[PDB]
């Protein structure tokens, strides 16, 4: 759910 | 040189690129010296617990050091 991970 | 140029990175992608570069440096350390690799692994895990490769490598190094005495950690990661 993290945009950083995406 | 990449880490030096990281200071010029845009703030939006700065965190992601810093995490990637620290992971690469930790891999190079794991090739050279496992202690600094584990230190940077802990640093990145605190920085980003959601990453999997960092946790996988850290638990793998621990299992190498502990002769597979951290089965609970492997099960938790699974």
């Amino acid at each position: 759910d993290d945009p950083l991970l995406k | 040189q990449s880490l030096e140029a990281l200071n010029n990175v845009s703030p939006q992608n700065k965190e992601a690129l810093s995490i990637t570069l620290h992971y690469n440096k930790a891999r190079v350390e794991e090739v050279s010296n496992q202690s600094e690799a584990e230190k940077l692994y802990s640093k990145l895990m605190e920085k980003c617990p959601g990453y999997t490769s960092n946790k996988i490598r850290y638990i793998y190094l621990l299992a190498l050091k502990s002769n597979g005495n951290n089965y609970a950690d492997v099960q938790q990661l699974l």
